[PDB]
């Protein structure tokens, strides 16, 4: 029984931690890239995330 | 022997440089020239040559 | 007619005095741009 809660907790933890990845975007926080790139270039970065 | 002046601890109005037609070329990589009046930065280097 | 520099600014997603105050193209523009010197015809 402890193993199922451990596995679900690990799955959720890695799912959360995947938000710190950039996947090649100039930054991982969507807000700052929207708040410093004009849309014609910011769309390209957003698509990768 | 290009010079390097460090710029910090001030309010920098980039709009004058953006709007001034005295510049033959003003090309910017990484950030949009039209929003620089909004962002805040740590320090700024001007390499002049 | 456009004279002087910034002639290349006539294009979508371009910035500058001409693109910002004179002639602005849409982001999804679908069409062609054509230019040629006309000093013989247009030369205050």
């Amino acid at each position: 029984l402890q193993d199922v809660v451990n596995q679900n907790a690990q799955a959720l933890n890695t799912l959360v931690k995947q938000l710190s990845s950039n996947f090649g975007a100039i930054s991982s926080v969507l807000n700052d890239i929207l708040s410093r790139l004009d849309p014609p270039e910011a769309e390209v970065q957003i698509d990768r995330l | 022997a290009w010079n390097r002046k460090r710029i910090s601890n001030c309010v920098a109005d980039y709009s004058v440089l953006y709007n001034s037609a005295s510049f033959s070329t003003f090309k910017c990589y990484g950030v949009s020239p039209t929003k620089l009046n909004d962002l805040c930065f740590t320090n700024v280097y001007a390499d002049s040559f | 007619v456009i004279r002087g520099d910034e002639v290349r600014q006539i294009a979508p997603g371009q910035t500058g005095k001409i693109a910002d105050y004179n002639y602005k193209l849409p982001d999804d523009f679908t069409g062609c741009v054509i230019a040629w010197n006309s000093n013989n015809l247009d030369s205050y």
